[PDB]
């Protein structure tokens, strides 16, 4: 059989991954810290990736891309934004960001913000006037689903294997607010299921592809893909063939695969904006299924193999 | 990219390229630590014999 | 002139000792029996070739070496070897019993017995040289004596020859070519013991030299005349400066200044470029920007690690062959581009390079093909630290139990000693993490 | 570290020793006289490991003979290879031990012990570079097991620094002489705790049922068992007796396979069991591990292995051997302790055995050893707490306190292999 060994309890995606092939009657689960092992569902937090690649007759694959945080850490990604000569801060889908500490840029931060405030400006920032981490201008015009007159977001799942082929999920979520933009409270500003919880519109402020797609249609004559769909799909390629060099395994000693969890921003222009990477994401109950097995077909069976496609295969 | 110290001679040459300016113990010591290990040997094998006596 | 003065210890530093001096004589022109008819002063002379070899005066050229090992098996290959006529017996020491795989065995039971013995043969060369420059050591992490007896000669040395620099050739232990489940126990008491004493140490790990033989030279069970075969191409090219003209590296202090910044960071990192299967009879010949980007290729160095998540402290490039100025210049422009070189704010970002122009010498009938151009990196980067964390945590799994302890104890050693040592290999990680940031 | 001497007490000793012998001289093509007539230069690189070589190109094992009363040692005189052994090494005395540990380790072995210490350090003064000692033995009768015992502690006593290796045939109630066994082999196992490096347990109980179930074999006999003995003591010593890339000697052996002193208890598995067709390296592999290939009536599969040696003999493919090797250990990981690494080492060898193009002997150091510690303890116990047959022992001068405190000891070590099994 192949063996496998599982140090993240908390995942639930690869909990359903380790659950799933242990249904295929090829895959055993074995102790945490067994080092003789074909694939490890590591640990988010210092993965010991020193280690691998160096078992006698093993052909080791993890599920995470040592120096991928570079595009993960909201510090880090607009650092490499403004550094990578590939993207060179021209990029026209990533919002102006500036980094600070409580090298710094403070000084840059509000020199752009005095051509700014003169005329209007509203920033946000996590880990209208300037006086009151990163920081980013706040999409101040974004797309509302009416009725409602809400805001959402949009999740994108995002699949690399061994080869680094750039897999993309089909299926998308719509994290949707329940109550009307107001650009004058914070829970019509912030797109979180856990911040939502309501659930008036669709079950659980979250809606799907197909009824995204219908309302696009309905409501302003175009389709999910010409729109948006495009400007995702050329903004995952960029952000992943410019840390290729620095994070393929291709030659290495051990193989890597990682899902990833892109954010998008859609405005009133039907414009999208990259908001953030995520390196641990989560998924839709109705998706669970669908998703993690498709990484068992795509990322983990396609290295150890056994006795259309749900990803849109992003060439590059 | 800049070349200094080229020094040429029958069998090669040798030259620097810059891309970027920059931004015990004694002898009775020894002996000390060896002779106390013989010792520490010693003991023990004394003690062996003294159980294998009795 | 200055003399070199090289001491091989253990198993396998006497086995790698045969193949770099077989080398030697090949690329000096002496054959078996110490003669060299392109020597025209017989019987002396302050050349190049000298800092390794001296003069009789019926015009043999005999290495200035001393090999030693706690049991006799491998150095009576020398005795009887095609290059037995080089040596002199004096040259040559054995024991009867070896260290059993026992650091502790090697280091106090067995090693106080012949220290001396070896210093007194070591004293008769130094005697015989005006200027002497240091030592090189070679011998393995694994084996009892390469790592107990090599720690003991290092503290002595240090004692008899203050002011003399000491460089080590290590061979870093891999369960591909394996002897015994106490080398991570060995690797970490000796590090711990010889650290202060060495100068800079290039450690060679078994698993890469077993991976490159497999790969580019398809072997499929590589033997120990593969693996030193392969090696001695390394060390030659990083004495070849010692031994011919030249102005990069003309004596062992040398080393130190261009390659260690700290003094317990002296651990640099070697790489080798190409490797090609004598097997073919015909292979493209690979240019100067090609073999200079493999240098970069984890697939390439000696120790597996990836330099892309570690930060660079002193680089050289050493070339043999066909090579001109203008063509190392033009590759090392054009790999700033395309891949991750980040050295320390507080170094500077260049390389210093020589250049040979005698290409690499190959065995007759070895399994090296001959090659008009090569190129040995040395660069001292902090990657190399992903190598000490493997064998940290195989130590830690043992020790937990106290599992193989007690053959320590009986040799005099105390438990203390391996939390000692343990210890000194945290803080050694502790000032990789530092300088990487 | 070259020269090995060789020991055999008893009834059972001398009978598997003998055949030891027979074997090996075979395969390095020494005939009954001594005189060489092989083909190879293999087999005299390190013939100096268990011959001594005499004037005129003679090879003498260097082996000395033992026992309390002169039957065996008579059919072994008169056996096949009986006149290669040197005359001087023949102890014997006549009283006898009478199945009965206390006569052998105080009574009438004490009388003989001299004798027999004489004789070793006339074979260890001649020896370049002494490794240590084997010892061939029974723990369940008199000479073997109690005097066998009592030689192992004096030769600790005058040569402590060189390594004591036996082999030791463990009872049973399914090829039993007397009701007894159990109290001597539980008074043996607890010298065996203190004074040898690496002890190999041949069990008889597993060896009949190999003979029986496997072999086909309805009425086993001595002979029967001691064919599997003589094959498993020539398959773990190949890597002492021929030239090889491994260079294995007693004392790296110990080092490398006992992590605590006191575990030391090797169980030995070899295969195939013994007819033309070869075996493939993948059959090797399978059978040398399966419990009906163990000498130790112990389950594998109710422990765990500490550590692992394994020799292949023939002419084989290096590659096919650790393909196979490391396929068995990462399919049956969860039977392995995860705290030493590397812990299975393999070794090849071009010369195979007489009979057989190929074969695989195996040594293990398991925790599931303990069933067999088990076994003879709840044996001992049920006749001890009613005192049945004591009176043999304490007419020889023993008290029952000894007694106690060999069962303590053997219970000790029972839990001390669970403690590492968890
Ligand atoms: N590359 C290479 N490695 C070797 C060679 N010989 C031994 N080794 C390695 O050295 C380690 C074993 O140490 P040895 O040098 O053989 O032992 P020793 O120094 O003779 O000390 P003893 O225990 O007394 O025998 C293992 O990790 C081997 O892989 C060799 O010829 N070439
Ligand atoms: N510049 C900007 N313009 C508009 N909305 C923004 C914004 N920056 C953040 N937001 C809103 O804030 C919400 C969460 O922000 P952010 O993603 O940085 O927090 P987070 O990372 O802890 C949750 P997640 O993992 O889903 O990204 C998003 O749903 C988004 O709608
Ligand atoms: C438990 O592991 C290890 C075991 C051993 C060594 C190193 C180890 O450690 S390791 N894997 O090299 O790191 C070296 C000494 N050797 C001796 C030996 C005797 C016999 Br016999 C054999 O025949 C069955 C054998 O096998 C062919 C080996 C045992
Ligand atoms: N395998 C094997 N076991 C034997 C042989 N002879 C005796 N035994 C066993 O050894 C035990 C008896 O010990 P024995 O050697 O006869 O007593 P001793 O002469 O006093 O040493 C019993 O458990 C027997 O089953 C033999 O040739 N082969
Ligand atoms: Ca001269
Ligand atoms: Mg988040
Ligand atoms: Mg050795
Ligand atoms: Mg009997």
């Amino acid at each position: 059989m192949y063996t496998f060994v599982v140090r993240d309890e908390n995942s639930s995606v690869y909990a359903e991954v380790s659950r799933l092939l242990l249904a295929t009657g090829q895959w055993k689960r074995l102790r945490k810290d067994n080092p003789r092992f074909n694939l490890m569902l590591g640990e988010r937090n210092r993965l010991p990736f020193g280690r691998l690649g160096h078992e006698p007759g093993l052909v080791q694959l993890v599920n995470y891309y040592r120096g991928a945080d570079k595009l993960c850490r909201k510090a880090s990604l607009v650092k490499l934004i403004k550094t990578s000569p590939e993207l060179s801060e021209s990029c026209t889908w990533f919002p102006e960001s500036y980094v600070i500490y409580p090298t710094d840029e403070r000084e840059v931060f509000l020199a752009a913000y005095n051509r700014r405030r003169e005329g209007g400006n509203v920033w946000i920032a996590k880990s209208s006037e300037a006086s009151e981490h990163v920081i980013q201008k706040y999409l101040e015009k974004p797309l509302l689903l009416e009725p409602g007159h809400r805001k959402f977001d949009i999740r994108s799942w995002v699949l690399v294997d061994h080869l680094y082929n750039i897999y993309l999920y089909r299926e998308g979520v719509l994290r949707t607010s329940s109550e009307p933009y107001n650009s004058a409270d914070k829970t019509c500003h912030l797109t979180n299921h856990c911040i939502q919880k309501y659930g008036r519109y669709e079950e659980g402020n979250e809606m799907f592809f197909e009824e995204f797609n219908q309302y696009l249609m309905d409501a302003l004559n175009t389709t999910l893909e010409n729109s948006i769909l495009l400007q995702i799909k050329h903004i995952i390629r960029s952000c992943l063939m410019c840390i290729e060099p620095a994070i393929s395994t291709k030659h290495l000693h051990y193989q890597s695969f990682q899902l990833f969890g892109f954010d998008f921003m859609v405005d009133e222009e039907l414009k999208v904006w990259l908001i953030e990477v995520n390196g641990a994401p989560a998924c839709a109950q109705k998706l669970y299924a669908e998703l993690c097995q498709g990484i068992v077909d795509v990322a983990i069976s396609s290295v150890f193999p056994l006795a259309t496609s749900i990803f849109i295969k992003l060439h590059h | 990219m800049e070349v200094i110290e080229l020094n040429k001679c029958t069998s090669g040459q040798s030259f620097e390229v810059i891309l970027k300016p920059p931004s015990d113990p004694s002898l009775e010591e020894i002996q000390k630590k060896l002779e106390a290990a013989e010792e520490r040997r010693k003991y023990q094998e004394a003690e062996l014999l003294k159980h294998l006596a009795e | 002139m200055r003399e070199c003065i090289s001491i091989h210890v253990g198993q396998a530093g006497v086995q790698i000792g045969n193949a770099c001096w077989e080398l030697y004589c090949l690329e000096h022109g002496i054959q078996p029996d110490g003669q060299m008819p392109s020597d025209k002063t017989i019987g002396g002379g302050d050349d190049s070739f000298n800092t390794f070899f001296s003069e009789t005066g019926a015009g043999k050229h005999v290495p200035r070496a001393v090999f030693v090992d706690l049991e006799p098996t491998v150095i009576d290959e020398v005795r009887t070897g095609t290059y037995r006529q080089l040596f002199h017996p004096e040259q040559l020491i054995t024991g009867k019993e070896d260290a059993a795989n026992n650091y502790a065995r090697g280091h106090y039971t067995i090693g106080k017995e012949i220290i001396d013995l070896v210093l007194d043969r070591i004293r008769k060369l130094a005697d015989q040289c005006t200027g002497l420059q240091g030592f090189l050591v070679f011998h393995s992490f694994g084996g009892g004596t390469g790592s107990g007896f090599t720690s003991l000669l290092m503290e002595r040395l240090s004692v008899d020859y203050g002011k003399k620099s000491k460089l080590e050739f290590s061979i870093y232990p891999a369960p591909q070519v394996s002897t015994a489940v106490v080398e991570p126990y060995n690797s970490i008491l000796t590090t711990h013991t010889t650290l202060e004493h060495s100068d800079c140490a290039f450690m060679v790990d078994n698993e890469a030299i077993y991976d490159i033989c497999r790969r580019n030279l398809d072997i499929e069970r590589p033997t120990y005349t593969n693996l030193n075969r392969l090696i001695s191409q390394i060390v030659s090219s990083i004495t070849a400066s010692l031994r011919f003209d030249g102005a990069l590296n003309v004596d062992l202090t040398e080393f130190q200044t261009n390659l260690v910044p700290y003094p317990r960071i002296h651990f640099p990192l070697a790489t080798y470029a190409p490797v090609i299967s004598a097997e073919k009879a015909y292979h493209e010949q690979l240019s100067v920007a090609e073999i200079t980007n493999a240098c970069f290729e984890p697939a390439n160095q000696m120790v597996k690690c990836d330099p892309r998540h570690g930060k660079y402290m002193a680089c050289c490039l050493l070339y043999r062959g066909d090579v001109v100025p203008k063509d190392v210049n033009a590759a090392i422009a054009t790999i700033k581009t395309k891949r991750s070189i980040q050295f320390v704010d507080w170094c500077p970002t260049g390389f210093k390079v020589g250049i040979n122009y005698q290409p690499p010498t190959v065995v007759p009938g070895g399994d090296l093909a001959k090659v008009q151009r090569a190129v040995c990196m040395l660069s001292n980067t902090t990657a190399i630290a992903e190598a000490w964390a493997r064998l940290d945590h195989k130590f830690d799994l043992m020790y937990a139990k106290r599992a193989f302890v007690h053959w320590y104890v009986g040799e005099g050693m105390e438990e203390g000693e391996f939390s000692e040592a343990r210890e000194d290999m945290a803080a050694l990680e502790k000032d990789y993490e530092e300088v990487g940031v | 570290m070259r020269e090995i001497v060789h020991i055999q007490a008893g009834q059972c000793g001398n009978q598997i020793g003998a055949k030891f012998w027979e074997v090996i001289s075979d395969e390095h093509g020494i005939d009954p006289t001594g005189s060489y007539h092989g083909d190879s230069d293999l087999q005299l690189e390190r013939i100096n490991v268990y011959y001594n070589e005499a004037t005129g190109n003679k090879y003498v094992p260097r082996a000395i003979l033992v026992d309390l009363e002169p039957g065996t040692m008579d059919s072994v005189r008169s056996g096949p290879f009986g006149q290669i052994f040197r005359p001087d090494n023949f102890v014997f005395g006549q009283s006898g031990a009478g199945n009965n540990w206390a006569k052998g380790h105080y009574t009438e072995g004490a009388e003989l012990v001299d004798s027999v210490l004489d004789v070793v350090r006339k074979e260890s003064e001649s020896c370049d570079c002494l490794q240590g000692f084997q010892l061939t033995h029974s723990l369940g009768g008199g000479t073997g097991s109690g005097m066998g015992t009592l030689l192992i502690s004096k030769i600790r006593e005058e040569y402590p620094d060189r390594i004591m290796n036996t082999f030791s045939v463990m009872p049973s109630p399914k090829v039993s002489d007397t009701v007894v066994e159990p109290y001597n082999a539980t008074l043996s196992v607890h010298q065996l705790v203190e004074n040898t490096d690496e002890t190999y347990c041949i069990d008889n109980e597993a060896l009949y049922d190999i003979c029986f179930r496997t072999l086909k074999l309805t009425t086993p006999t001595y002979g029967d068992l001691n064919h599997l003995v003589s094959a498993t003591m020539s398959g773990v010593t190949t890597c002492l007796r021929f030239p090889g890339q491994l260079n294995a000697d007693l004392r790296k052996l110990a080092v490398n396979m006992v992590p605590f002193p006191r575990l030391h208890f090797f169980m030995p598995g070899f295969a195939p069991l013994t007819q033309y067709r070869a075996l493939t390296v993948p059959e090797l592999t399978q059978q040398m591990f399966d419990s009906k290939n163990m000498m130790a009536a112990c389950d594998p599969r109710h422990g765990r292995y500490l550590t692992v040696a394994a020799i292949f003999r023939g002419r084989m493919s290096m590659k096919e051997v650790d393909e196979q090797m490391l396929n068995v250990q990462n399919k049956n990981s969860s039977y392995f302790v995860e705290w030493i690494p590397n812990n299975v080492k393999t070794a090849v060898c071009d010369i195979p055995p007489r009979g057989l193009k190929m074969s695989a002997t195996f040594i293990g150091n398991s925790t599931a050893i303990q069933e067999l510690f088990k076994r003879i303890s709840e044996q001992f116990t049920a006749m001890f707490r009613r005192k049945a047959f004591l009176h043999w022992y304490t007419g020889e001068g023993m008290d029952e306190m000894e007694f106690t405190e060999a069962e303590s000891n053997m219970n000790d070590l029972v839990s001390e292999y669970q403690q590492y099994q968890d």
